[PDB]
RNA sequence: AUACAGUGAAACUGCGAAGCUCAUUAAAUCAGUUAUCGUUUAUUUGAUAGUUACAUGGUAUAACUGUGGUAAUUCUAGAGCUAAUACAUGCAAUCUCGACCCUUUGGAAGAGAUGUAUUUAUUAGGAUGAUUCAUAAUAACUUUUCGAAUCGCAUGGCCUUGUGCUGGCGAUGGUUCAUUCAAAUUUCUGCCCUAUCAACUUUCGAUGGUAGGAUAGUGGCCUACCAUGGUUUCAACGGGUAACGGAGAGGGAGCCUGAGAAACG
């Protein structure tokens, strides 16, 4: 398939941003540059930006920056920033309680969570300790906050209270996901476990205790996911595979890795675009496309630099992503999708685009591993494409090496 | 929003005080620059007077400082290893000042079997054991003896002695 | 809607005013930059290529290039300070009052009013490299010699102006950069005569 | 603030306090806002010389008073103690000296006097590249000084070089002048320096009528020897 | 000594592990002024202090007060007593009055609750303190 | 140059090689002007290995960049090093760019630093590498008269630039004297013979 | 301590 | 320790009383 | 005035823009006084930078010419110009040790030595009562700073007659230090009635220690860990007051410029 990149740094990674706009503005004689299509103005944070969401209206979005720590609404209709507002401190997380962008809870690194409104800071509030990650069920009308300590902590907005937080066996939780047709809850430990809970009691329904045949080293839960259907979930783990269960098995459906080894970030269900079957996975790296049953790689989207975040416009093949970059990177696939109703005009355009193009289908080791894993043998075949610091393998043929070692 | 000011304070007897007036620009306080390693991304902000201060926000490379044979490198920092204030800037990586990281040891060896002539004149040539295990495993314990959210560097000096034991234990 | 035609080699430009709705047609859908072809718009612009450059609507509100729509929209403009301003997209549609094309390439057939006429510059160069440049003068020619003028004639009193030559060459710049030089070298030897005298105060006390 | 009132305008400066609402605020200079006479107080209310300020201000863009050697053209430019002002038209030579009252008294000198000033050494450092430096209380750097110049030191400036020709210590003896305190104006000669390391130092200082009176270190200034000062006084 | 998260040391001063010269730490102390004689448990000490008036960087200036020791419960800090006398005209009478001044102590100092001490005033060290114990007696 | 560059096949010119070789020549010219058309010209020959290093080579030749690209691009063991089996094609044209680079003059502290940049990455490449670095030094300056005779100096050689092509070599090989220490290559042909006919000439030309 | 601050009034005749 | 919120508290807070409301016809499955 | 040369609209640069009306507050306002070795500081004043060039580019446009849109604005797009103290770039020396003691002021072989700014590490350490202060050096670092591509008036001294060399008084700029004008915190003291106001503070820091973040800086100013402290019957805390005897520019929130503002912009 093909993925255009509407916006984002054209440019390598080796190439700082910053030069390269004052050498553009050099370069402003050029004819590509006049003729260059922005579908949002100022669609742009000032050094970096750490999460972005767009409105369940459809409408808006939000996203949240570095320096100065500020957020930004982006208004669709007129294909520019309503407005930023700056923070004391960055944001690790926030969720947009309303619809539109009138109402949103975002948490702070500084241990506080804040509530805005439409015409500013509502109130903020401080938890015990550390947060990094946070969830509002609509039903029960609670927030949920996880953070560095077990318990995992409950505030009721329709009382305005602090409630008896859940207590976790494990240390820390690095994700919290809500299931809105069931309305379980999932819990991402440090450790190898995942503690599911129900909201209308308050009991530990079980735990699932990931297991990794190919990999022996510890790693964590990053991320959790739950689909639309309601009995399918997806985790992430820190040293970079992605488990999709069926909740009533207590086996992996399938185990697809990204092959970098970094974190994963972000899991998205792409049950609205048509062929359900579709999932993302996101590292700091590479965000992939791939089936959900039978792990094909459908596409694959590649930004120079490191990925904080990616969001998909629904029913649509637009995506938005938060990067380490000054602009935000928005990839549209065709194939995917149709393009979102407010820029309709983008599909005209699709030859002007980059149009970018292998590491998604493969995966990577690092030179050290080769060693560990008896792979030195290997070294110069086939087999194996060299990248870089380390060689490229096939994902099955590493699986059964690691089985060996 | 961020003040330095000292009168939304209790006073020392326990009385609490009444806002005595707005908040002024001479008191000000600006946001936290949570710097992380990555590309070199640094922010200049204009401060009171002329006078600029560099936000790095991002930083990859420091000038460290091994100081026992009197030589500074420039090399790449791999991790923040432990911070004595928090350890929620370990778990996330913030490079700010006291916090231990581990550096890139390459340009260090090169430079000491460049002098000495000795893989790493033999009394010379004789380290810490610990300082030649780290050079062993490739990467050296370095601490962070700069402020990178109002210089824009990472400056540092590699860990030796009481101070590498010290933090050894600590690890 | 009206064209607004400009020929940039002559330095020509006119207006011609399309009742039909067939040339706005095959005029819709495009951008600005894009190119379409004369024959389209009609036989007396056969053979010619016209790139679009922007116009304005029925309401007075320009194009924008780089947003892409075929509607208005309120956008943060500078002309650091920021406003908001509505301004119409770049897609051309049936609501142009005016649209602004330039000739790229000339067809078969000369238009009256654009082809067939020049327009001459307003100014010529007023430094002395780029009088060179205009005249491709040798270093050793003088550009004081080709220097442009312009001759005036009020009532019956007649003069020629000619511009202030910038960038020249002149004994006063000369003058000016031996000074500096001059005063700089005085200074260090000021201040090595004092140094010195200072040491061999030092020296008597010691 | 930019106005000054007349009744809130310094006292040593000798101004009727009715004659109107404004007086003139000293501008930036050498000498404290609160240790100067400015030009147009000088040539209008002391010398007569002037009857408003704007025939101070054509004198002065005329050319006709140097401040030091040096030609002013500010109308409130600061002149203060142990500066020379010289109006050669006139062939007039002034220094200024406060007086018991405590007030600025306009001393006629000779050009020799005229020649030079004196200056009270507030400061000596070592500047860049290793170049000693004395900082007087006119803010006059003065490089590569004699090195038995200390602080609190008296050095006699030319001012035609802007060099030091001779200096004099500070020493149980000397002549000194008093520039601060209900003493400003008093002439008398050091007895004891009575010494608070971090707090204000004491100066014992003994008048020809042997009364004696203690001051601040600060407000102290070295003139001379006792009988032999370096300076005509009125 | 180092009972603390970060390693104590006195900034800037450089022990050579490679040279060895001597077993005893570097120790790098200055002199109050004021005829304070600095104590050699100072000089000798082991301990660390970044508000102590000998071996920190802190500088005394401004007035020198003393006092009588009321309260050393808390660390490194005390809480001292000055008594005066205060007029009351309408009476035409003296009362006695009293000020309770927090003031840090360096560990070179040995103060019970009763003692007298004498304390200079340096830069705001904490909320309330700017007094620093600088002779006991 | 600019006309070579456009060039479609320049591979198929009457002499490639031997434009090919003077090609190499320009791009270690100290005008990085020269090297950038030098450079584009020699990517006009279609070589893989280039193609796949293009953007490295032309952040080298990029003042503003030059220093970042060192430290990621040619850095031992970095993630951007250029492949062992790729040494062998890259590095002649990262050994004259580097040249170039040193011979820029050393004008201001910026110019000082440039040249401080080029001489400390030379302890990342391998011996055969550096050895070539201190030959391209030493092929302007004519020896191999000297030493073929019985040591006597040419009177035609004696001229005032001959002496600064000689100061030019003898400083690039004290800082690489002064970086590489103990780990310096050495080689009569290389250094050694280029360095001690520049003594002798230098006693020659005082006493004549 | 003495202030040191000269005072206006005491060098004020008050004669009136 | 209960100050800078490190125990929790649990008394209301105005502000974020009746932030929002809950939904009456709860979860989409019985 | 054959480059222009007097005056000069417009335009581009530079500098400065920093009375009223409401509330009320007991030594938290204010007054006197102390410190900044704990800080920022336009301007004034005094010092202070030897480390293609007979002068580079548009990587540049305005005013202006001309074509038009709109009901319309200190609303507008297209085509064509042209400048800088605007914007970018950028370049044949001096001092020491000094043999020869040749001449005995003196010349002189050779050996040497040679910016500034930021950040970090390390070494040495004239000034104050006191310093890790001033200053110097080593090794590196940097979105490596600065180190006259400027202007007016005058046309002198030389000669090697080339308009060759060397030049007088000013203006505008620029690094650093000090001074001055300011600002911010800060030590101590300072007339009401009160117990029918005896506990107050930890009430999302209260008192203190270690480290970090921020600030122009000190400082719970804020954050992580730790100890349980701090004021008070010698009146804490609370209450009343002839305590006129601090706030805002339609209402709250966020941001921008400057040496100086959370700006009556
Ligand atoms: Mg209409
Ligand atoms: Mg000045
Ligand atoms: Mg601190």
């Amino acid at each position: 398939v093909s993925v255009y990149q509407v916006s984002g740094t054209n440019v390598s990674r080796s190439l700082p941003d910053w030069i390269a706009k004052k050498r553009k503005r050099q370069l402003k004689n050029d004819l590509e540059y006049q003729n260059r299509v922005e579908l949002i103005q100022d669609f742009e944070f000032s050094e970096a930006s750490n999460k972005i969401k767009v409105s369940r209206d459809g409408q808006y979005c939000m996203a949240t920056g570095t320096y100065k720590p500020q957020i930004h609404v982006y208004d669709f209709a007129n294909l520019s920033l309503k407005f930023d507002r700056h923070t004391d401190a960055e944001n690790v997380d926030f969720t947009i309680l309303s619809d539109d962008w009138t109402k949103s809870v975002h948490l702070q690194n500084d241990r506080s969570i804040q509530f805005q409104n439409k015409g500013g800071l509502h109130y903020t509030t401080r938890i015990p300790k550390f947060g990094r990650s946070l969830v509002y069920n609509k039903v029960n009308c609670d927030l949920y906050v996880g953070a560095s300590g077990n318990e995992l902590y409950r505030l009721n907005l329709e009382k305005g209270r602090f409630l008896n937080p859940f207590k976790l066996d494990t240390e820390g939780v690095n994700h919290v996901s809500i299931n809105e047709v069931n309305g379980l809850l999932a819990a991402g430990t440090e450790t190898n476990v995942v503690e599911f809970w129900d909201p209308r009691s308050r009991s530990r329904v079980s735990k699932l205790y990931l297991e990794n045949n190919i990999d022996n080293r510890p790693f964590q839960v990053t991320t959790t996911s739950f689909r639309n259907d309601g009995l399918t979930f997806a985790c992430g783990t820190s040293n970079g595979y992605s488990y999709i269960y069926d909740l009533r098995t207590s086996e992996p459906s399938i185990i697809k890795d990204q092959g970098y080894g970094f974190d994963i970030k972000k899991i998205i269900w792409l049950d609205n675009v048509g062929t359900e079957n579709k999932i993302v996975t996101c590292d700091k790296r590479i965000a992939k496309i791939w089936d959900r049953l039978d792990g094909k790689a459908y596409a694959s989207m590649e930004p120079s630099v490191d990925i904080n975040d990616i969001e998909h416009v629904p029913g649509t093949g637009m995506f938005f992503t938060a990067n380490e970059s000054i602009p935000m990177h928005t990839y549209y696939i065709p194939s995917l999708g149709p393009s979102p109703r407010w820029c309709s005009f983008l599909d005209s355009i699709t030859e002007e685009l980059e149009e970018k193009p292998v590491y998604s289908n493969y995966r990577f080791i690092t030179r050290d591993d080769v060693k560990k894993l008896n792979l030195t043998h290997l070294v110069g075949s086939r087999v194996l494409r060299a990248y870089m610091h380390g060689f490229f393998i096939n994902t099955e043929l590493y699986d059964k090496v690691s089985l060996i070692a | 929003g961020i003040s330095r000011d000292s009168r939304h304070k209790r006073s020392a007897t326990g009385a609490k005080r009444a806002q005595f007036r707005k908040k002024r620009k001479f008191e000000l306080g600006r946001q936290p620059a949570n710097t992380k390693i990555g590309a070199k991304r640094i922010h200049s902000v204009r401060t009171r007077g002329g006078n600029k201060k560099y936000r790095a926000l991002r930083i990859e490379t420091g000038n460290f400082s091994w100081a026992s044979e009197g030589i500074s490198k420039k090399t790449r920092i791999a991790g923040v290893v432990y911070h004595p204030s928090n350890n929620e800037l370990v778990r996330t990586n913030t490079l700010t000042k006291a916090a231990i990281v581990q550096i890139d040891a390459t340009p260090f060896r090169q430079w000491f079997e460049a002098h000495y002539g000795q893989t790493l004149r033999a009394a010379s040539a004789k380290i810490e054991s610990s300082v030649e295990s780290q050079f062993s495993a490739g990467r050296l314990y370095a601490c962070i003896s700069s402020r990178p959210g109002q210089s824009g560097r990472c400056d540092g000096y590699i860990l030796e002695g009481e101070e590498l034991a010290f933090y050894l234990r600590r690890l | 809607m009206k064209l607004n035609i400009s020929y940039p080699v002559n330095g020509s430009q006119k207006t011609f005013e399309i009742d039909d709705e067939h040339r706005i047609r095959v005029f819709f859908d495009k951008r600005i930059g894009q190119e379409v072809d004369g024959e389209a718009v009609g036989d007396e612009f056969k053979g010619y290529v016209f790139k679009i450059s922007g116009g304005n609507d029925k309401q007075g509100f320009p194009m924008k290039q780089g947003v892409l729509l075929p509607t208005r929209i309120k956008l943060l403009l500078t002309k650091g300070e920021r406003k908001r301003k509505s301004v119409r997209g770049a897609i051309v549609g049936p609501d142009l009052a005016v649209l602004a094309l330039v000739i790229v390439k000339k067809g078969e057939q000369e238009l009256e009013g654009l082809t067939d006429t020049t327009v001459p510059k307003r100014l010529g160069p007023k430094r002395a490299n780029n009088i060179r440049k205009f005249f491709g003068l040798s270093k050793e020619d003088d550009v004081r010699d080709f220097v442009i003028r312009r001759e005036v004639t009020k009532g019956e009193k007649t003069y020629t102006k000619a511009p202030k030559i910038q960038r020249l060459v002149t004994p006063q710049r000369l003058q000016r950069k031996r000074h500096q030089r001059a005063l700089k070298v005085r200074n260090a030897q000021a201040q090595r005569e004092a140094a010195a005298e200072y040491a061999q105060l030092l020296a008597k006390r010691l | 603030k930019k106005h000054l009132k007349r009744l809130a305008a310094p006292h040593h400066w000798l101004l009727d306090k009715l004659s109107g609402c404004y007086a003139p605020r000293p501008s930036a200079g050498p000498h404290k806002l609160r240790e100067s006479l400015p030009l147009i107080v000088f040539l209008r209310n002391r010398l007569k010389y002037a009857l408003n300020g704007r025939e101070v201000k054509a004198i002065l863009m005329q050319r006709h008073v140097k401040v030091d050697g040096k030609v002013r053209t500010d109308t409130t430019y600061p002149a203060g103690f142990m500066d020379v002002i010289t109006l050669d038209a006139t062939n007039e030579n002034f220094r200024l000296v406060y007086d018991v009252k405590g007030r600025f008294a306009v001393h006629r000198i000779t050009d020799e006097e005229a020649s030079y000033k004196l200056g009270k050494v507030k400061k000596v450092q070592l500047g860049k590249k290793g170049v000693p430096y004395v900082v007087t209380h006119d803010g006059r750097t003065i490089r590569y000084p004699d090195p038995n110049i200390k602080v609190n030191d008296t050095v006699k400036i030319d001012l035609a070089s802007g060099k030091i020709t001779d200096f004099i210590k500070f020493d149980a003896g000397k002549l000194v002048y008093v520039t601060g305190g209900r003493n400003l104006g008093r002439i008398g000669t050091i007895v004891h320096k009575e010494r608070h390391d971090g707090g204000f130092d004491l100066v014992h200082i003994k008048d020809s009528l042997d009364n004696t009176f203690v001051t601040r270190l600060n407000n102290v200034f070295v003139i001379g020897e006792q009988g032999k000062p370096y300076i005509s006084l009125p | 000594v180092q009972s603390e998260r970060a390693f104590q040391k006195q900034p800037h001063i450089f022990n050579n592990p490679k040279v060895k010269t001597s077993k005893r730490t570097k120790r790098w102390y200055k002199n109050a002024g004021l005829g304070f004689k600095t104590p050699k448990t100072a000089i000798e000490g082991s301990y660390i202090d970044k508000k102590c008036p000998f071996t920190g960087l802190v500088s005394i200036r401004g007035k020198i007060l003393t006092g009588t020791v009321v309260s050393t419960k808390m660390h490194r800090t005390i809480v001292i007593r000055r008594a005066y006398l205060h007029y009351i005209p309408k009476y035409n009478r003296y009362e006695k009055r009293h000020k309770n001044v927090p003031v840090h102590v360096s560990p070179a100092f040995r103060v019970q609750v009763g003692d007298i001490v004498t304390v200079g005033q340096c830069r705001p060290i904490s909320k309330t303190v700017r007094f620093n114990v600088v002779k006991v007696s | 140059l600019k006309t070579l560059s456009k060039f479609k096949n320049i591979k198929n010119v009457y002499s490639a090689t031997e434009l090919h070789d003077h090609l190499m020549v320009l791009l270690g010219s100290r005008n990085t002007d020269v090297q950038k058309l030098a450079l584009d010209a020699l990517l006009a020959y279609k070589n893989p290995t280039l193609n796949k290093y293009r953007d490295n080579l032309k952040n080298l030749l990029d003042d503003t960049l030059f220093k970042d690209e060192i430290t990621t691009f040619l850095t031992e063991n970095g993630s951007q090093s250029i492949k062992a089996e790729d040494e062998k094609v890259v590095m002649p044209y990262v050994l004259r760019i580097f040249f170039g680079r040193a011979q820029v003059p050393p004008t201001s502290g910026q110019k000082r630093s440039r040249k401080i940049a080029v001489i400390s990455v030379l302890p990342n490449f391998k011996k055969p590498y550096i050895n070539d670095f201190l030959s391209l030094a030493s092929e302007r300056l004519d020896y191999n008269y000297f030493f073929g005779n019985s040591h006597q100096i040419n009177s035609s050689k004696a001229t005032l630039k001959t002496i600064r092509r000689m100061t030019g070599f003898v400083n690039i090989v004290n800082s690489t004297l002064s970086v590489l220490r103990t780990n310096f290559p050495l080689h009569t042909n290389s250094v050694l013979q280029p360095l001690i006919y520049s003594i002798a000439m230098a006693y020659y030309v005082l006493d004549t | 301590h003495f202030e040191d601050r000269f005072d206006a009034r005491e060098h004020k005749d008050r004669s009136n | 320790k209960a100050s800078k919120g490190r125990k929790l508290n649990y008394s209301v807070q105005d502000p974020i009383a009746n932030y929002e409301a809950p939904i009456t016809s709860g979860y989409k499955w019985s």
